[PDB]
RNA sequence: AAAUUAUUUUAAUUAAAUUAAUAAAUAAUUAUUAAACUAAUUUUAUAUUAAUAUUAUGAAAAAUUUAAAAAUUAAUUUUUU
């Protein structure tokens, strides 16, 4: 005789919490775009004094290797650290207010690696651009 | 609670057998079940079900299968566990060319992950040739044989190392020959001939998991529903009720609420004088 | 098989009629008697022993308007630590002491807080430039924390003075053994 | 109720055995190992002071014992013990009948 | 019949209560079903106080609350101070100034109208208890009435059993149980 | 045999169970590890994900209020250079092997003035209890 | 789960080795209570022997400092105990080169010791 | 602060502190394989496993047994009162390895042929002691004679 | 006795003298021990005729006052002397299943030093009084104010409350602190 | 004289909250996730809760502080069986600094795994996600424009429908609610693999 | 078939197959005595053996499977000092 002891999110929940709704919005922000202004934004948060650096690859450690991007400090993550949780504990607080990219070597792990991250909690994040953020070297 | 003199003297209520190593495996001996003889992982392996008195005998090591394994690792019958490089040379000074010659493929058997797509340059096969010929070249001396290699050939990515296997050699023998030791030719053959293969088993496994075979990491088909394209409950492809369609106002059996000024059909009782 | 006979032959003396004439009508009685309380002793005394003592407590602190239902989770709140052997003891014997363990629960005041674990000492963190004369900062931390402890317990000679005892001397006291 | 759900973290407190026990140099940094290695090494009762002798209370290993028989390597040693024939016991690995 | 060890209970069978409920299985033996369970179960709570406090005196599972709400008499006397070891001294009224005082409650219940031949009965009793604590329980009495016979066993040596070497002294002191 | 009812308090206590490893299996989930920064705080307030029905906030009375006293509180070894600044000053007592004794600035060895097998005469005590029979710690 | 220590003969209570009756120390050397909490010390003067033992000598200093004061406080004069301590401190000083006070520290432990019976 | 930290990343593990719930002995040869392998039979028991891969598996098979509970290594350094500085790989490097009930050795011959051995280096240590002192007693009584003639 | 108020040690001072009961903690057993008494204590490893001061202590109560020490108190001093170092009456375990043939007649003496106790002494320190029914220490204290008046439960809106004959229900807490 | 420790090191957190200000009660809330049940912390989470064991005299400081001590002050002697609880507290310590210096190991040598939770266990769970990185989990990319969404709440209905009464009280209404299956009379449990 | 005499102890367990003008014999178990530390992991955890002694054919509650079974049969985890 449940539910009257434990509620109705109880026996009638979907304990998948994970990713009803959040990979279909990864495949939202997939659509739109990521520019330079997308990243000047981001330069400004590299512009500001507080050094946290906002975007972040998930891409083989061999490809870095043949287009280094590691130059303004931003962290070099493997896709899995980001969808296991082990990254967490190096990620903003300000769930709502924050919104990092996430670089990938072709867009399909990047929307799958940012779908993850708004699984974790995070909300704003347009979540690519391999090109991009080497044409804005900063 | 009821402990009583001793280790494993505990409850000492319940009527079990104390004093029983319960961890320790059944001996299973002579009796016939898929259960025999088997760390548990392999209980599904019921086509090598391993019953039986001698599989007793020779897991333990009973009466003379008392060394069981009689043919354990640790011995090779072929090439008794001395490396197959020859150090007996014409010239001293080309002893150290033999070094690091490819015993077995030693690359593609393993399986090793290798994530560099077929078209980076050389220089990014040599974290993975080295692991394999360490105690022969110093990874800092690879990179000056895979940089010459794509300096003075007209090789440069790991598609074409595998497609221009001859053209290569043939540049090696009449320009390198000196510093190169063509140990690092074929083993950098034997590196692109499996990036090139894998990239072709990984591109592949891609481009079914668009076509609908979804397998997981390791492999292993999970099936799951496509992604929405239209409206989720069908509507012109909707299989009709399945129950005799009699309205809830046909006969207003039940679940039907009408205003009380609205009351319908007293032709008889009510209706005749309306209002 | 051994009958403990000189064990039971002498202690017939306090059974009954048939048992204490003849023997081994005797000894078959008591070391069946025997051989039952001894189990009756192990696995069932205690479980109906310990239940007068809770139907006591209970009962008595049923006087003061509580239950046992609330008065033994009420106990372990307040980090008490009264087995309930004590609190049959004090429930007849000694009335107010209980009622006043009995008004100490009841009462909204915060109960004492858990423990804390072992802490570090910050002076593991500076790094002691090391001189033969002067000691580490993290021993006269924890010197200082464990003579102040000392000068603690029990009205003592130890530099008799009133409240706290003089300690900053008492660091110092292996001067008084040098020349 | 007897589920009880409890950070069992509480089950084993370390607010007695910190490392400050078995390491009892540590925020001094030399870490020095002094620790219990087992049951068995016990040493045994000592006086603290010896003022306070520790009392004689025999327990069923002292009370309860026999007479030292001579072996054969006192009467080795020694052989100004063996008085009789009832010194002359057997072989050691005679252990007696069945 | 094969007799081997470890092909059922070891020599023979025997049904300790251990066994007679709680059998293979926990089920309980077919046979021997149990004895039934004659202990002394603990009442249930009496009621609360009515709230008038407004502080959300009914919350049984609050942090600030323990589970006990016993105001009951003269509490306000139990008025205790906090000490340094974190411990409580709780000044109560000794155990005369109560019966002193239920003495002039009682003095003053009957009198109304007529003092029952019970009730000068009661304040004797209770007057009793201030000068010469007449005790009336039965753990000191239950005690008293044999430690006093057991003590004078010892001063006058009514043993007729003068050996009792604590072997003989075995089965008493456990033929007796408490 | 089952013959009456298993009573309801059982089957709620068993609830409870299904809702124990329905608890556990949610930590054996967790992953191996936790990227960390050196500079940032241990663990401000850095839990797990279990923040479902988060309870003892009280910062005292909290069973873990030994702990995350330190771990909120600012990193000392704040980066990997400051660790050996601080690693470099311990150091090993009994280890097995070499040392350079006048590292220090006065100090004279001790296992070379007692010698090897002797002991301080510890005072064997209830509190203070010190390790018995040290000749079998040498393998 | 916590296992009680075994018993064993090798766990007596051996006696402290008494020099006899009829002798003293330096007849043959010249041939060649009040409430004092010594359970806070004895841990203490452990402490001590961990820090002389790992080699934060002068550190061990300033515990045996306090434990030569609590001792000579709660045990009488030419007490046994309290010649144990002021003998380690000895001890303490030569580690730190103090050798003014150790030996002078450690030939007061005999004239400690001699004087008793 | 609505960045994602910059800094030399550390990762720290895990450390299970398991307890047993349910009793061993209603369990199958196997589940009580696992408890055995993480130190715990009776209920109540207690044991501190890591979190390496393989010692997940042997939690997990016997999760409804067990009442498991996770720190990360930092929550670990806490609660034993730890320098930050100080490893663990150095912390243990200090215990002797022939800690209370050395090894595990593969049955319990083994097992007390390992004690046995332990308590002979033992008997051989005070012996190896007692002819180095001959030795170089030896040495000298041939150097004093040797000197002598000279 | 010691405080931070001057005032608490002027009416809190007259509680503590007089006879003490203690309840010690000896030998994982709780004991209530008054000066002259003697408990049978399982075995201490302590001479005979010599002086022992119990640690564990978690309670101290006089004739008026009772310190309910939370887990344990500090600076109270319960000395003892130790008269015997004795075996109680032995119970002897007869054990022997009926299946097997074989005895066991397990002699199980138990050894009890039986302590008389001399000093029971208290060197409380009050902080401040602390109000029951909202624990917060108070500031100031005042002997013949009650910090917690009490009221009657009877609201009057039910009418199978029970109510006592009407002297109990009509009653208050005598003041006693003066 | 008494003692009163309750730690290694002494010194307790301060017992009494302030001279007059609130007091910090303790969660009484049993730590049970789901939030519907709502427990109470049972003697036993308050026994555990004030650093005892699950029992009144294990762990707690009702075992570390002594027994008695010589009324002059010489303490106790270490008992044959204290030693055995030091060596006890010692094996718990090395049982967590060893099963960290394997820990602190691993990570060095990359052996930890990046993917949480065993192969076998990662088969039986679904809640793990597939750690598939340059694909989709399900499929092919929802590469029609989403705007895609199905929302379980519309079609799928649990709800706990009370089964009416055929009404009696009304005439008509009891002969259509006469659901021709009240001939459930063959349900005998009859052999289901016989005759 | 009925018996087979000496308490307070100090290492655990079951097995179920070849054969029988149907059970003294064999495996497997148990037992007595004795053994040597082969990659696999945690710094986890492990009764594996040899040599002899051995008058045994049928496994609670389950999970199922034969059979009119109306239980027997297969099954395999229990099997209290």
């Amino acid at each position: 005789n449940l539910n009257k002891r434990y509620g109705a999110p109880y026996v009638a929940k979907g304990y998948a919490s994970l990713d009803p709704r959040c990979s279909l919005d990864a495949y939202s922000s997939f659509q739109q775009t990521v520019t330079s202004a997308d990243m000047k934004k981001a330069l400004l948060s590299i512009d500001s004094t507080s050094s946290g650096a906002l975007v972040i690859d998930v891409r083989s450690e061999p490809e870095r290797r043949l287009r280094p991007l590691l130059s303004p400090a931003i962290v070099a993550l493997h896709p899995h650290d980001i969808l296991s949780g082990a990254a967490c504990p190096i990620l903003p607080s300000n769930k709502e207010r924050a919104e990092m990219f996430v670089v990938a070597s072709e867009a399909q792990r990047a929307v799958n690696a940012c779908t993850a991250l708004r699984r974790w909690g995070f909300s704003r994040v347009t979540a690519v651009s391999v090109d991009a953020v080497s044409e804005a070297i900063a | 609670a009821s402990t009583a003199k001793g280790y494993m003297n505990r409850v000492m209520v319940y009527a079990h057998r104390r004093r029983k190593a319960r961890y320790l495996a059944p001996k299973n001996a002579h009796v016939r079940s898929p259960l025999a003889h088997k760390m548990p992982e392999e209980y599904g392996n019921t086509w090598d079900p391993r019953s039986g008195v001698e599989w007793h005998n020779r897991m333990r090591n009973r009466n003379h299968y008392r060394h069981w394994p009689w043919a354990r690792w640790t011995d090779d019958p072929v090439r008794f566990h001395q490396d197959s490089v020859c150090h007996r040379t014409v010239s001293a000074l080309s002893t150290v060319a033999n070094n690091g010659a490819p015993e077995w493929d030693y690359y593609a058997e393993v399986g090793q992950a290798y994530e560099t797509p077929s078209h980076f340059p050389l220089s990014y096969t040599a974290p993975f040739i080295y692991q394999y010929t360490a105690q022969c070249w110093s990874r800092e001396d690879l990179q000056s044989y895979l940089e010459r290699i794509e300096q003075s050939s007209g090789l440069r990515t790991i598609a074409d190392a595998a497609s221009r296997r001859e053209a290569l050699y043939t540049w090696w023998h009449n320009a390198g020959m000196n510093v190169i030791p063509l140990g690092v030719l074929q083993h950098l053959e034997l590196v692109s001939r499996d990036i090139v293969a894998q990239n072709a088993r990984k591109s592949y496994r891609i481009e079914q998991h668009e076509r609908g075979i979804l397998r997981t990491p390791e492999m292993e088909r999970y099936y799951a529903l496509p992604h929405l394209r239209g409206p989720s409950m069908p509507v012109q492809l909707a299989q009709p009720s399945g129950k005799y369609p009699s309205g809830k106002f046909t006969q207003m059996m039940e679940d039907v609420a009408i205003h009380p000024l609205q009351k319908p059909d007293a032709r008889y009782k009510h209706n005749m004088y309306p209002a | 098989y051994y009958r403990a006979t000189a064990e039971l032959d002498r202690l017939r003396g306090m059974l009954r009629g048939r048992a204490r004439l003849e023997r081994k009508v005797g000894l078959k009685r008591i070391t069946f008697l025997m051989r039952t309380q001894t189990r009756y002793r192990v696995e069932q005394k205690a479980h109906w022993e310990r239940a007068i003592v809770r139907k006591n407590v209970d009962s008595a602190a049923h006087e003061h308007g509580s239950g046992w239902q609330h008065l033994r989770n009420d106990l372990a709140r307040q980090n008490l630590m009264l087995l309930p052997r004590t609190q049959q003891q004090l429930a007849q014997y000694e009335p107010l002491a209980f009622r006043a363990v009995m008004e100490l629960c009841a009462s909204r005041v915060a109960p004492p807080p858990p423990p804390m674990t072992a802490q570090v000492p910050e002076e593991a963190y500076a790094t002691r430039p090391e001189d033969p004369k002067v000691a580490h900062p993290a021993a006269r931390r924890q010197l200082e924390e464990c003579v102040e402890r000392m000068l603690c317990t029990g009205r003592s000679d130890v530099l008799q003075r009133e409240g706290p005892r003089t300690t900053q001397a008492w660091m110092d006291a292996w001067k008084e053994y040098d020349l | 109720r007897y589920r009880l759900f409890h950070p069992v973290h509480q089950t084993v407190p370390f607010h007695f055995n910190p490392v400050q026990s078995i390491f009892p140099l540590i925020y001094e940094n030399n870490l020095l190992a002094k620790p219990r290695l087992s049951w068995k090494d016990y040493e045994g009762r000592k006086e603290f002071d010896a003022d306070h002798p520790l009392p004689v209370v025999g327990t069923r290993l002292n009370e309860r014992t026999t007479t030292h028989k001579w072996s054969h390597w006192d009467q080795y040693i020694n052989p100004q013990i063996t008085q009789s024939w009832m010194y002359l016991t057997q072989t050691p690995e005679y252990v007696g009948p069945r | 019949r094969a007799q081997h060890p470890n092909a059922g209970t070891r020599f023979g069978r025997v049904y300790n209560r251990g066994f007679v409920r709680y059998g293979f299985g926990g089920f309980g033996m077919s046979v021997y079903s149990s004895k039934k369970d004659r202990t002394f179960k603990v009442m249930p709570v009496p009621p609360p106080p009515p709230a008038t406090t407004a502080v959300e005196q009914r919350d049984d599972f609050a942090d600030n609350r323990g589970l006990s709400a016993t105001t009951r008499t003269l509490s306000p006397t139990f008025r205790m101070f906090a000490l340094e070891d974190g411990g409580v001294l709780v000044s109560h009224p000794s155990h005369a100034q109560i019966m002193r005082w239920n003495q002039r409650v009682h003095t003053e219940e009957g009198k109304a109208a007529n003092s029952t031949v019970m009730d000068e009965y009661v304040n004797s009793r209770i007057q009793a208890i201030i000068a010469d604590n007449t005790i009336e329980n039965t753990s000191l009495s239950q005690w008293r009435k044999a430690h006093m016979w057991n003590v004078i066993k010892s001063h006058g040596k009514l043993q007729r059993r003068w050996g009792t070497p604590d072997f003989v002294m075995g089965a008493r002191s456990t033929l007796y149980n408490n | 045999e089952l013959l009456h009812p298993l009573p309801v308090w059982a089957r709620r206590q068993q609830w409870l169970k299904r809702d124990t490893v329905e608890m556990n299996e949610a930590i054996l989930r967790e992953p191996y590890y936790r990227i960390k920064t050196f500079a940032q705080p241990a663990a401000f307030v850095s839990p797990r994900v279990s923040e479902s029905a988060a309870h003892e906030p009280d910062t005292q009375q909290s069973s873990r209020y030994g702990v995350d006293r330190q771990l909120r509180g600012p990193r000392r070894a704040v980066s990997p250079e400051r660790l050996q600044e601080l690693r470099e000053q311990l150091q090993f007592v009994g280890s097995i092997g070499p040392k350079v004794p006048p590292a220090a600035g006065a100090g004279t060895a001790y296992q070379d003035e007692y010698g090897t097998r002797l002991r301080p005469r510890y005072p064997q005590s209830w509190d203070t209890v010190p390790p018995h029979q040290p000749s079998r710690s040498e393998i | 789960s916590y296992f009680k220590g075994e018993l064993f003969p090798n766990q007596l209570a051996r006696p402290l080795e008494r020099l006899p009756r009829g002798v003293s120390l330096a007849a043959a050397r010249k041939g060649q209570r009040p409430y004092v909490p010594l359970g806070e010390v004895a841990k203490l003067e452990l402490q001590g022997d961990y820090l002389t033992e790992g080699g934060l000598h002068q550190e061990a200093l300033e515990y045996y400092g306090v434990v030569a004061k609590a001792y000579e406080l709660a045990y009488p004069k030419d007490h046994p105990q309290v010649a144990g301590i002021r003998l380690k401190l000895a001890g303490a000083f030569r580690r730190t080169g103090r050798l003014t006070s150790s030996k002078a520290n450690c030939e007061a432990v005999l004239q400690m010791l001699d004087s008793a019976v | 602060t609505t960045t994602i930290a910059a800094g030399p990343y550390r990762r720290v593990g895990n450390v299970f502190i398991v307890t047993c719930i349910d009793h061993p002995f209603k369990f199958s040869w196997e589940v009580n394989r696992m408890l055995r392998e993480l130190r715990l039979e009776f209920m109540g028991q207690t044991t501190v496993v890591p979190d390496i891969p393989p010692v997940r598996k042997r939690i997990w098979r016997v999760r409804h047994v067990v009442r498991v509970d996770q720190l990360d290594l930092d929550e670990a350094k806490a609660l034993i009162g730890i320098p930050e500085h100080i490893s663990f790989r150095d912390l243990a490097g200090q215990i002797p390895p022939t800690f209370g009930r050395g090894g595990s050795v593969a049955n319990p011959h083994m097992r007390s042929k390992m004690n046995f051995m332990r308590l002979r280096r033992m008997r051989l240590r005070d012996v190896m002691h007692r002819d180095q002192l001959e030795k170089r007693l030896l040495e000298e009584r041939h150097h004093a004679l040797q000197q002598q003639q000279q | 006795l010691r405080s931070a108020n001057p005032t608490i040690a002027k009416a809190l001072q007259p509680l503590i003298e007089g006879p003490k009961f203690a309840v010690v903690y000896c030998g994982n057993h709780q004991y209530k021990v008054s000066p002259g008494d003697v408990i049978a204590v399982q075995r201490l490893r302590a001479p005979i005729g010599s002086q022992i001061a119990l640690k564990k202590v978690l309670m101290v109560g006089g004739p008026r006052f009772t310190a309910i020490g939370r887990p344990l108190l500090e600076h109270v001093r319960v000395t003892a002397d130790v008269e015997e170092q004795k075996r109680m009456r032995n119970v002897v375990s007869l054990f022997s299943t009926p299946g097997r043939r074989r005895l066991r007649w397990l002699d199980a003496q138990h050894a009890a030093t039986i302590l008389r106790i001399r000093e029971v002494v208290y060197e409380p320190t009050v902080v401040g009084e602390l109000d029951k029914y909202d624990g917060v220490l108070l500031k100031d204290f005042h002997a013949d104010r009650h910090p917690n008046p009490v009221f009657t439960a009877n609201d009057g809106y039910d009418l199978y409350y029970p109510k006592d004959w009407n002297k109990v229900e009509e009653a208050s807490a005598f003041l006693e602190m003066m | 004289y008494s003692e009163y420790r309750s730690s290694y090191t002494g010194a307790r957190s301060a017992p009494w909250a302030a001279p007059e200000a609130a007091p910090a009660y303790p969660s009484a809330r049993s730590p049970f996730p789901l939030e519907r049940p709502r427990f109470r912390k049972t003697h036993i989470e308050w026994m555990l809760h004030h650093g005892h064991g699950d029992r009144y005299g294990k762990y707690g400081p009702s075992r570390e502080i002594a027994d008695f001590e010589y009324a002059d002050g010489t303490p106790s002697s270490i008992s044959g069986k204290r030693f055995a609880l030091k060596h006890h507290q010692d094996h718990l310590l090395v049982q967590l600094i060893r099963s960290a210096a394997i820990v602190e190991r691993f990570e060095e040598e990359e052996l930890l795994p990046r993917i949480p939770g065993t192969p076998e266990q990662r088969s039986w769970d679904p809640e793990i996600p597939l750690f598939l990185e340059d694909v989709d989990e399900f499929g092919r990319p929802p590469r029609p424009v989403a705007g895609a969404t199905y929302d379980p709440a519309a079609f799928v209905s649990d709800d706990i429908k009370k089964d009416v009464r055929r009404p009696f009280w009304s005439r008509r209404r009891w002969a259509l609610s006469d659901n021709f299956m009240v001939p459930m009379s063959p349900k005998p449990k009859n052999t289901i693999k016989d005759e």
